[PDB]
């Protein structure tokens, strides 16, 4: 007996004990039928099952949608797990700054749940449902709070087979990579908007002339995923509109999932190495500038010219790791074939 | 993070309205300022149903309309009559930016040839700057005594306002007789309203990225000078389709060159899987010519249609060869020079726009820096 | 079954007609860039003296078919025409003073005689025989085989295996007044090579194994 | 690599509306230039479909056609009319020359027998000012006519890059030979497929040739021998095609010796017997080259229309093209002394007869000096 109909088998039975007309007697006989066949032929044994799967599945995708309003669990999933909803991280992230920068401890956890629901009720998003379901968590005791943040959803009773804490899990990693790279971009855009507030010193330019730079690389880094989650997203949501089997989904939707890992750039340990460095690298230039309200004289000037030197070289180090994928990032990073010079 | 919107003068009052009847009608929002029953968030233009809107003859041709319930000619006559209603107004507009959450922007609708404009425009971009220091004030302004009120007005946009987006009547009228056949006022506003509505269709919709005014700016200006813009709108199907329409000068509201940074707004369904696909014929092709000394990218963002109204496009271009433009009001400003309390204000305006012009002319070399 | 589902949908036909194709149009474009480097530079003018190793990925159904040894002998050739596109393009892309156009045409008709050979006459006849032969292909083994007597017989007509030093390299010296007479633009001086090399090219060719008698005659 | 094609007065317009609409009906393009259901590269001819057409009275008769999706007599006449309206046209260039990516050539239709071939001399000089890379064709059409013929030859002279004649006695003759009409509506349907089979392994992609350049360099010696004719015969073995191809019977062209031939070949032969044919044709000596330099035939494979037999065409470099010219000349002496500078005429003059005067010792064993 094959790996496959056993995952066949288990996902219909759960589905009738989490539940608790003509689709009985009729599956009945056909299993009494195959008693009186002297030889099992696994052929046929999947003959019928396959049918049951597809029976319990179609009727219970009816419920999922239509009365309770898979599809609209999976829209609520790519809004806040995936960041689809990201006006509302951004405002977010504007509150719930001060009370995480700090190292984390044992009440902020609740701090910032008070926060978020803040939140949401901030950009007239009003709904009782769905919104108690989402409880962020503080992996604490066991460092700044970003590196320890969380967001865990307590999935219902039929869509717990297809949702166990595994595939919760490996959502849960993409979810703090895709947060980290939103906060960047959005301090950063801040500065900014620091600049051009300053509009009336020769070394002044040397910011912009290094932020407009290091803008680029992260918002084009923030590019290409649009163009990874709402066209993966595309596809899974098309493989199941085709295909009547249950099996389908557990595989497409687990093949869904894998290339998240792997086109974002995530298992892929030098890419996932060398622009590590830009983040963190960039959280010291923004800061300093904004840590001051005139120029940077007293040693300021003297520290921005460090990491020019290690970023400069980190821009054409990832050049280098560049020249399956990669060219969807290099094409739009290299369209205007500056980076050809270096 | 709500952008409190101020029409001025005739023009302005005039494309706003335009510009309100198009974005209610996107929306389920009946003239009355009320929902009608027939996601998108409505949050940035609207505060809760009303309009954030501060207009400033022509408004009893407003309240004439069935929109009612929805809320001389020289620059010296024009800033005169401003300081002189100078606490009249900002009562207004401080008490709109104290009922907001979170300001962040100021958009402005005024013509440079239009002499309110010209004279009560200029004036709020300097007081503007002075009380409310951390706020952008950007201004979708409109290019025609005419190039007196015109190259004065330069003066302030080039300093106050962080970013700006021009529209030339010379070019609307052109694509009024080729592409639409009318020949008035009534008519070109039409297309004008289309672009102000697409520039902000990102805002209006909750999507990944650039949800706020600085997230469609900060990638295009790289240096407080080089702040103008320039717009185009092609439909008047692929993503492929709708690129190759958008470089062509043949659509582009204008009258070595090359660009500083694009942004590509999309409204239609198309498949998000081939738009990586167009952008590399486009490399090949070498269809736009660009800057060497910084790093750039072309840029292209999806958005929404309004389901209660195909695809459509608008592109967001920076280029030098708006510079030429300039040069011929400049011009013509010289010509009047010579031929006709201080008269030095307008001396000193002379020599901060050739600054401007001087800016752009240089970034068009390898050695722009320094 | 396995070739019906490969025309659509492990098709190591498919792989196979497309292996001769990516080389041997698109890659005019690709190398007119590159007359006028860097290993990164390439790969982006690609996606849109003698190097340029070029590769590709097989998977494990047509792996045993196309091998790691039969990937050089598909790059060994795709140099040597490389070389001859280039002479051809360069002395085409432009357009005693008006002497040098006597040079030009007793030139630019060699090197384009020679590329009417190699192309036409060889890297197009045993490929229409080969076509015609894989459609038939009744095993695993004999697929090999009617491959390998593809190769080992198109680096023979093309002359790259031996004899490189008694023939070939004549080929490849006057190869190089294709480059030094593109470049200036001494001159009796040419003729006095070239009419050698020629009748040098022509009486060592003579011994004419019989193939190259198609050439022969210029 | 993409070539712009631009059409001068009546003739040019009517020439290229019908080359258009052979050509749009061998791709597979619906006359309202939507794609049809139904391994062509045509982005050198199309534009994502709208063709790159520059057409310059019978602007009203095409409009009429279904195909509206698709988009004096004196010769000092029109090059007057052509400064009136320079920046006026020029700028239809420049709006697609750099609307187009990466511009390859210049195509060119027109009669020099009245304000198109002043227009045409027009277009030469100023093209030949902002462009200097690139490669101008023209597909000129020939026969007070004298004098409008003289001068765009000056012209073309030192201007074209490259030219092919079409003469319409020659033309004419076809058409009561393998016809039997005697109509202008029907000499240009030979002129059409003159045309398609002209750039056919420009537009279906094979090994050789891949660019215009690649074929007309092959046959030009030197830029003042830049004139060419055509051959089209079909109207069977690879033999059994240049023989029926070098009789002049055929010839578009009302001692000598030829200079280099092309030939197209369009069929399904096999690539086998090529090598062969050309044997039996030196062998059989059919023709004769220069005695200077060593002359070669050069033959191409293609492949027809799969939306639409083996067909094929003929290049030339005739040096008996001479006599074509030395008619009009007579004609122009003849007129001359018969009847504000008039100077301009004799510089035509001069530098027309250096032309012939090279034909003539072209075929010399000295053409060296
Ligand atoms: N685009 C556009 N421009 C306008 C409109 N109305 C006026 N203008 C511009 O305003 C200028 C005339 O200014 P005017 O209205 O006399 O100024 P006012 O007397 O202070 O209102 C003209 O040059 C027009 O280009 C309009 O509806 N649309
Ligand atoms: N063979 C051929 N010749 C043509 C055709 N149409 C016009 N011509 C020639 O073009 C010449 C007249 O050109 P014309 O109409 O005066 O050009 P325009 O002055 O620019 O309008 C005549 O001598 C005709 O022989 C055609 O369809 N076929």
């Amino acid at each position: 007996i094959p790996v496959r109909v056993a995952e066949k088998i288990l996902f219909v039975g759960e589905s009738v004990q989490m539940f608790e007309k003509n689709q009985e007697d009729t599956f009945a006989a056909e299993l009494h039928r195959l008693k009186q066949q002297p030889l099992f032929s696994l052929v046929d044994f999947e003959q019928v099952v396959d049918r049951i799967r597809s029976t319990v599945a179609e009727h219970l995708w009816k419920l999922m949608v239509e009365e309770s309003d898979l599809l609209g669990q999976l829209k609520i999933i790519k809004d806040f797990y995936l960041l689809g909803r990201g006006e509302l991280f951004q405002a977010f992230i504007d509150t719930a700054q001060h009370m995480l920068k700090t190292p984390p401890t044992a009440v902020t956890e609740h701090d910032v749940n008070v926060a978020f629901q803040q939140s949401a009720h901030k950009v007239l998003l009003d709904d009782d449902n769905l919104l108690p379901l989402l409880h962020l968590t503080i992996e604490y005791h066991g460092a700044s709070g970003w590196a320890a943040l969380g967001l865990s959803y307590k999935v219902q009773w039929p869509l717990h087979i297809l949702f166990t804490p595994a595939v919760l899990e490996k959502y849960n990693v993409v979810f703090k990579y895709l947060l980290s790279v939103r906060r960047v971009q959005a301090e950063l855009q801040h500065c900014w908007a620091l600049q051009m507030q300053r509009k009336h010193q020769t070394d002044a330019i040397k910011w912009r002339l290094r932020n407009h730079m290091a803008f680029l690389v992260d918002n084009l880094q923030y590019y290409l995923q649009v163009d990874v989650l709402e066209s993966q997203f595309s596809q899974l949501l098309h493989q199941i509109n085709s295909t009547r089997d249950f099996e389908s989904i557990r595989l497409a939707h687990d093949h869904f999932l894998s290339n998240l890992l792997a086109q974002s750039f995530i298992l892929l340990k030098p890419v996932f190495h060398c622009l590590n460095e830009i983040l963190d690298l960039c959280h010291s230039f923004c800061s300093l500038v904004s840590q001051n309200l005139g120029p940077l004289d007293e040693r300021g000037a003297a520290q921005l010219s460090i990491l020019v030197k290690g970023f400069s070289r980190q821009s054409s180090l990832l050049f280098k790791i560049l020249s399956n994928s990669d060219l969807a990032q290099l094409l739009l990073r290299l369209d205007y074939n500056k980076y050809y010079t270096q | 993070r709500e952008i409190i919107t101020l029409q001025l003068g005739q023009c302005g009052n005039q494309i706003g309205f335009e510009f309100w009847k198009q974005l209610c009608a996107e929306h389920g929002i009946s003239p009355e300022g009320i929902v009608e029953e027939f996601t998108d968030r409505k949050d940035v233009f609207f505060y809760q149903y009303i309009p954030r809107a501060v207009l400033l003859r022509v408004i009893h041709s407003i309240l004439n309309s069935p929109y009612a319930k929805l809320y001389g000619n020289n620059w010296a006559s024009g800033f005169s009559q401003g300081e002189k209603i100078h606490e009249d107004i900002f009562d207004i507009i401080d008490r709109e930016a104290d009922g907001s959450d979170s300001l962040e922007g100021f958009v402005l609708c005024h013509s440079i040839a239009g002499g309110t404009g010209s004279g009560l425009g200029s004036y709020l971009l300097e007081r503007l700057n002075d009380r409310y220091p951390k706020k952008l004030v950007q201004t979708y302004s409109v290019f025609p005594v005419q190039p007196y009120n015109s190259l004065l007005t330069l003066k302030r946009l080039t300093q106050n306002a962080d970013c700006l987006v021009v529209l030339d009547n010379t070019a609307l009228n052109r694509i009024a007789t080729d592409r639409l056949h009318i020949q008035s006022f009534s008519q070109i506003n039409q297309l004008v309203s289309t672009i102000m509505s697409a520039s902000t269709t990102t805002l209006r919709y909750p999507g990944y990225m650039n949800n706020d005014l600085i997230g469609l700016i900060a990638s295009l200006i790289p240096t407080p000078r080089l702040h103008f813009l320039m717009t185009g709108y092609t439909p008047l199907t692929t993503v492929l389709d709708v690129m190759r329409r958008l470089l062509q000068p043949k659509n582009v509201m204008v009258s070595n060159h090359c660009y500083i940074a694009i942004l590509n707004i999309i409204q239609g369904e198309v498949d998000p899987t081939q738009v990586h696909k167009s952008l590399q014929r486009i490399r090949e092709r070498k269809l736009a010519n660009f800057i060497p000394w910084g790093p750039a990218s072309i840029q292209v963002a999806l958005s929404r249609k309004s389901p209660y109204l195909r695809v459509s496009g608008l592109m967001m271009a920076n280029h030098t060869s708006i510079s030429s433009l300039f040069e011929r009001t400049c011009r013509q400003y010289d010509k009047l020079r010579k031929r006709e309390d201080n008269f030095d204000e307008m001396d000193t305006s002379r020599e901060i726009v050739q600054q401007l012009i001087d800016e752009y002319h240089a970034a068009t070399r390898p050695d722009y820096i320094s | 079954n396995l070739m019906q589902t490969l025309k659509k949908d492990y098709r190591l036909v498919e792989y196979l007609q497309a292996m001769r194709n990516f080389f041997l149009d698109t890659m005019y474009d690709f190398y007119t860039s590159i007359f006028d480097q860097n290993v990164s530079f390439l790969n982006v003018q690609l996606q849109e003296l003698d190097g340029l190793t070029l590769s590709y990925k097989v998977p494990w159904p047509v792996d045993i078919v196309i091998s790691l040894e039969c990937q050089k002998i598909y790059n060994q050739v795709f140099l040597l025409l490389l070389q001859i596109k280039w002479a051809k393009y360069s002395l085409d892309v432009l357009l005693q003073i008006h002497r040098m156009f006597l040079l030009r045409v007793k030139l630019m008709h060699f090197v384009n005689s020679l590329h009417n050979y190699i192309m036409t006459r060889i890297l197009h006849s045993t490929g229409l025989e080969f076509q015609h032969q894989v459609e038939e292909a009744k095993d695993l083994d004999q697929l090999i085989k009617i491959h390998y007597r593809y190769l080992s017989t198109i680096h023979d007509r093309c002359l790259l295996r031996e004899k490189v030093s008694f023939v070939k390299e004549a080929i490849m010296k006057v190869l190089n007044l294709a480059l030094m007479f593109a470049d200036g633009w001494s001159i009796e001086k040419m003729e006095s090579d070239f009419k050698n090399c020629h009748m040098f090219l022509v009486t060592i060719l003579n011994k004419a194994f019989p193939h190259l008698e198609s050439l022969a005659l210029s």
